[PDB]
């Protein structure tokens, strides 16, 4: 048990003394026993004279000069496994739902290396997420990261829950969702709602494993705890195997966190006041999430824009690593199409015919290529009339309005707070269902067929419906 | 002696930097010969170094300086209500000593995750646009945000003023207790708020907690935590306390003294990096709690103001992200007599609905939309515009007109939703639009004498019944007539 | 112990580990600590001596040995490193064992004087159409790849190296150009990926990799570029060519940024320190084309710069272009649009290579230069009059537009090239529409195989155009465009 005495505390910094090479190697958690609970510091530099600089985890308020400090002999440790699932856990592993310790048998550090350049699969590929706008249109990369845009209003935390369901259901792949400077008040919030719509289920099997670091916890706390989600989603992907999502909400602040610890530890800011460790920060984050041989943590990451400027250095150094962008619109929410998906803004890097094939690429150029002359042609209708069309063009139009409505579909996790039935639509479907569509085998049908459906079939199954 | 005693090293700009005192806590209250006091913030090896609660004239180099044992607490309890304290909770206001419930800390573990419940009470504020458009709920921290001289203070009073619906009834789950933090601003302008809330009689259920612009830097850091505890023994006794901080920017630039003079490092603006921490740390303190805690809440009104309307500046930028959405007031407005000069299309409250009477909800769901609508085609009100836009434009006008309001002069709920119903439904339409004020006034007292049923449902169901619509239908064009 | 060939760790933070000791270590020398993580003795100084680490701080404490190597920081060379992928200092990442090494050279390298170098004369074939006819490349030349974010910079490097595979076949080893791919600051699974595409076109057998990738330490990211152009250099002086792609220097240039700071220098314009022009200068000094005496090797240079927002005016941008002898500037707008490559031409430039360029190329490039970044011109106006003259420009403008449209892994060769240029300049495709002049293309080619092999081998072979193969070239011009 080795043991060392505080030498001061400024703020959310607390400077250690041990004996001699007793010293704890930097990025170890230490603790110190309060009548709060426990304090939790993590070893940041070796100061000399056997003095080390640490950040502390929780407030500092109470400390005193002399007072003892143990090494727990690593970094900061959170347990992992199916234990973790239907649980709210902080930071440092503990959990905060008043529902008992965590009864996992393992611990992990939070803090590891990515897998080695020999151990990265070769070959990008798409995760198929039961999603029309997304698989066909903008797919995610298996094990990449993805954008998450626009705030709140949306349908966010429905659009979320959707694919921890269809992801679990579609791959058996559990998800983990990672609050960094996550609003209490919204945190429980989630946790009812996914309470509500069962992705957790407190007397069953629950899909997710939540883990919070709230907006008034120091920096140190708000810089790491991706960090901890993402300990959890990497034991099951490199033990169990799966293909596992990691949600990042909001990804900007796991930044601003960073640049927060950077400033209290004395260093020199970079360009805009970023830390400069920026880079290299964003990296040690980044990096771990990737597909290995074994399986893939993939992650939603929720973006935010500085100024709505998006070569502030924060987004810019994000953008880096992202693979594709969801984009959810107001404005496309606001013509009724759920999910808010806009399909012109939401992009991909696997949109390619190499990745995807030729079948899904064409598909999909055509549907992008008749959507962008419609939204065009919203300035002429506007005035003209509708009657003032070309031969293709009134034919387009009028089956560009049906393609804008089939990427409409409805949610099973929805489901409870609408009551219409879930449709989690495979890919296979999703390409050939609009390949049709564009050649004018459905031209005779009425928008309204094609308006929350799933898979063709059920435009087919509707329009008969509707006929009575 | 040593362990409980300490030598001034040096003084300075309110910082006194000291040695010994070897057992202190971080954040502990010192005592010096002279009697002034202080706080322990720095503690170093060699050295504590202390900021100071008085002028630092007091303070010499030898002095010794004793431990008190205590971090910074302050009284609370209802015996608080209608004084006006300092940041320690000191009577400023000549009426006695303070009697005290116990004590609570200045800094307090905001409630977690698990003890809360979904926003859902309306904090009625008796504003038609913060009513109508960004309602706000018991548990709520919604910002009022705005350039200098906008109506901030204006917009966070008329709040307080229109509590007296409740706080003169029996039913304390109804009630909404005040808590207004002046932090920075000058004394006679506390003074004459002070007096405002004696004349509408709004004190007696208000808590004026004072670090005015004369007074040592830590005390204005404080006022806001210890305001908050404060706030907090109505939210951990089944009530509802409502918080105004008036202002964070001001206490933002407290910190930044004490940081700066310590010689922390500097950040952008110059604060230290825990200046995010020192307001989401203050922030997430206002909650509603859970059925099984007591259900109590505390509700939060910070104040930003901005420069130039720049929100991307470094504390508007962490107060916007802190909290739950933004109440924008604007010059431009203001100057148009648009009053409050609330921007619509910049205000916002997350929580939404979940907070509004359903009555108001029932009137104002189109309300949003219109206004919206107007906004888009404004560039327009400046001859040829087919019978759609004259339309849009005739409508916009008049519910901006009916959001006008005067100050010291909020409404019932049952006031506001038949004079947005009216509007929001054309019956304004085919009036004169320097008459909309006359007509809010006329229509009001005409409903109270001639419909006094209506008004008394609104107010005791909440919500409006299809007899209640066509009901208010009918009253309307009676009176729009007539 | 010996405190001259030793050192005990005083303090370790911010990537810098100060060193009591290590006496008789010279400056910038390479050390190593117990874990076994290397470090860069920075700066000596009265009774301590700062090292740069290159790794994780974790992985040094206080208290701790360091050992002297007694080598300044250097790394394995040589033809040995072919198809093989590296980190920064030159250890293999790619699961194959011990770099087979010809010898050490420093990273850090005096360029070539004034007298070593000759002018570039030798053409580097990319084998796409608009760099080939219009930012004509020479080995020995520095051209810099620069533009937006996912705007086609890495590919049009990566076609380059996938075009090599023309004559690393062959055996006449003059023809031949190495290929050393750096990549810093990128996402490691990008690289695994760019290496799987390198072997599927069999081009990793000339190539090699240097990476140091997001995680990795800044200084091993600073690193990269300097210990991969010691592999590049190999090539340049035992009378061979290399090919470097420095992808990219703006990740370079961050992570110095980084290291600066936390050294506590001070922070000029955008933060970077004074230096940081010196830091890619130095660098891109290194390449060169050799006299001669000097055995007439080369190392041509491809950094890669990322602009913000399409501002080639940033500090960053515009220290890149005070160095190189040219740009390749991708715009973001050509690249939505379809354009790609996206190459803006009214801002493209090469500075040495018209020399070098391919004769072909040269006399069915007439003017192209002048002519399409000038069609710029009326197509800027154009959206006042329906002109009569200048609405014979806006037709062939568009057609040159089409031709110069090249999809990604499929570099072309010079023979298979100025015929598309010549039906385009000479106006055979003013008569064909848009849609299709992506179909003629590929049409055209196998007409051209089958039908007229005995031309498109004379032009491989003499690289000019006799007046015969000229007028013979618009005879089978012409029969296909009218069918
Ligand atoms: N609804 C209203 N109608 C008319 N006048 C008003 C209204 N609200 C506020 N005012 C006046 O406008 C001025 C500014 O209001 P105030 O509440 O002081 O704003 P503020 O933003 O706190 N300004 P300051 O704190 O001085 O930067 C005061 O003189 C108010 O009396
Ligand atoms: N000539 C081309 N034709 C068609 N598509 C292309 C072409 N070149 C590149 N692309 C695609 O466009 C995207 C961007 O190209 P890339 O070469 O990655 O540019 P970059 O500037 O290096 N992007 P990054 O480094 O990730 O910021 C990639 O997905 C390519 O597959
Ligand atoms: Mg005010
Ligand atoms: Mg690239």
């Amino acid at each position: 048990p080795i043991t060392g005495k505080v030498t001061a505390v400024i703020g959310a910094i607390v400077d250690v003394h041990f004996e001699q090479s007793e010293l704890p190697a930097i990025l170890n958690a230490l603790e110190i026993k309060t009548p709060q609970g426990k304090l939790v510091l993590e070893v940041a530099q070796h100061l000399g004279e056997n003095t080390v600089r640490t950040i502390a985890m929780d407030g500092t308020e109470g400390l005193v000069r002399g007072e003892k400090v143990l090494d727990t002999g690593g970094p900061i440790s959170v347990p992992v496994g199916r234990e973790t699932l239907g649980r709210i856990i902080n930071v440092i592993g503990e959990p905060i739902d008043e529902r008992g310790p965590i009864k996992s048998k393992l611990r992990k550090p939070i803090h590891a290396d990515p897998p080695s350049f020999a151990e990265q699969s070769t070959s990008a590929e798409i995760l198929e997420t039961g999603i029309k706008v997304v698989d066909l249109l903008a797919p995610y990369a298996r094990g990449g990261k993805i954008g998450l845009f626009g705030g709140a209003g949306v349908g966010k935390t429905v659009f979320i829950q959707e694919l921890i369901n269809n992801i679990a259901k579609a791959h058996g792949g559990f998800s983990v969702f990672t609050g960094v400077g996550e609003r209490t008040r919204e945190g429980n919030d989630l946790y009812r709602e996914m309470k509500e719509t069962g992705v957790i289920n407190l007397e069953g099997e629950s899909k997710v494993a939540l883990v919070f670091g709230q907006m008034n916890e120091p920096p140190g706390a708000r810089a790491r705890v991706a960090l901890t989600g993402l300990t959890i989603a990497e034991y099951f992907r490199d033990e169990e195997g799966q293909d596992v999502l990691l949600f990042i909400d909001n990804i900007f602040r796991f930044t601003q966190a960073g640049s927060e610890v950077s400033a209290l530890l004395g260093r020199i800011p970079s360009a805009v006041g970023y830390q400069p460790t920026l880079a290299t920060d964003m990296g040690l984050l980044q990096e771990r999430i990737t597909t290995t041989k074994k399986g893939s943590v993939t992650s939603v990451q929720a973006v935010y824009v500085p100024a709505d400027d998006l070569t502030d250095p924060a987004p810019a150094t994000t953008f880096a690593h992202l693979d594709a962008t969801t984009v959810l619109s107001r404005g496309i929410s606001e013509l009724g199409i759920y999910p808010a998906v806009d399909p012109l803004d939401s992009k991909s890097r696997l949109l390619d015919a190499a990745v995807v094939g030729q079948e899904h690429y064409d598909v999909a150029s055509k549907v992008q290529e008749t959507l962008q002359t419609y939204k065009s042609l919203q300035d002429i209708i506007a005035i003209l009339g509708m009657d003032e069309l070309s031969e293709q063009d009134k034919l387009t139009v009028e089956r560009a309005r049906k393609i804008q409505r089939f990427l409409s579909q409805p949610f099973a996790v929805a489901e409870v707070f609408t009551g219409i039935p879930g449709k989690l639509v495979r890919l296979k479907d999703t390409v050939a269902s609009f390949k049709a569509v564009l050649e004018g085998k459905y031209d005779n049908i009425p928008e309204h067929a094609f308006y929350m459906v799933g898979g063709i079939e059920d435009v087919v199954a509707k329009a008969e419906k509707l006929a009575a | 002696n040593l362990n409980e005693t300490g030598r001034v090293l040096a003084v300075g700009d309110g910082i006194a930097r000291v040695f010994g005192l070897n057992n202190i806590q971080a954040e502990e209250l010192v005592e010096f010969s002279s009697g002034v006091k202080g706080m322990a913030l720095n503690l170093e090896p060699g050295q504590v170094g202390i900021v100071l609660f008085g002028s630092d004239r007091l303070v010499k180099e030898g002095e010794l300086v004793k431990r008190t044992g205590n971090i910074v607490d302050v009284p609370v309890g209802p015996g608080l209500l209608g004084r006006v304290v300092d940041a320690l909770g000191n009577p400023i206001d000549g009426k006695g000593p303070i009697d005290a419930a116990g004590r609570s800390r200045a800094q307090v573990k905001a409630p977690g995750i698990l003890p809360r419940r979904s926003v859902h009470e309306p904090v009625q504020t008796g504003l038609k646009a913060v009513d109508a458009l960004v309602p706000i709920g018991r548990g709520q921290r919604e910002l009022i945000i705005g350039d200098r001289q906008t109506g901030k203070t204006a917009v966070a009073l008329d709040t307080i003023l229109n509590q007296k619906r409740w706080n003169n009834g029996s039913d304390e789950s109804k009630k909404l207790y005040c808590v207004y933090v002046a932090v920075g601003q000058k004394r006679s302008t506390v003074a004459q708020l002070v007096q405002t809330l004696e004349q509408h009689d709004a004190m007696k259920y208000s808590i004026i907690v004072a670090a005015t612009a004369s007074e040592a830097a830590p005390l204005q850091y404080l006022a806001p935590f210890t305001a908050a505890s404060i706030g907090e023994w109505f939210r951990d006794n089944g009530k509802h306390a409502l918080i105004v901080y008036d202002d964070l920017s001001k206490q933002a630039v407290a910190y930044r003294q004490l940081s700066l003079l310590l010689r922390r490092p500097p950040g952008r603006e110059a604060y230290p990096g825990d200046v995010f921490y020192l307001h989401s740390r203050l922030l997430e303190r206002a909650a509603k709690l859970s059925e099984k805690e007591g259900s109590g809440s505390l509700t939060a009104l910070p104040v930003i103001e901005t420069q130039g309307g720049d929100v991307s500046a470094y504390i508007p930028t962490n107060v916007i992200s802190i909290t739950d959405g933004q109440i924008f007031l604007e010059a431009e407005l203001f100057y148009k007599g648009i009053r409050p000069a609330i921007n619509v299309g910049l205000s916002v409250s997350r929580v939404g609905s979940a907070a509004q009477v359903k009555a108001l909800k029932q009137v104002a769901g189109s309300l949003k939309l219109f206004l919206a609508q107007y906004r888009e085609v404004a560039a327009s009100a400046q001859s040829d515009l087919d019978a759609s836009t004259k339309q849009t434009l005739v409508r916009g006008e008049r519910l901006t007109q009916l959001l006008k309001q005067n100050q010291y002069s909020p409404l019932a709920t049952e006031e506001q939703v038949p004079l947005i119903y009216a509007g929001v439904n054309g019956h304004l339409d085919g009036i004169e639009l320097s008459r909309i004020g006359e007509f809010e006034s006329s229509f009001l007292s005409y409903l109270k004498s001639n419909h006094n049923e209506l008004l008394t449902e609104i107010r005791e169901k909440g919500e409006l019944s299809k007899e209640l619509l066509a009901s208010l239908k009918s009253a309307t064009e009676s009176f729009v007539a007539t």
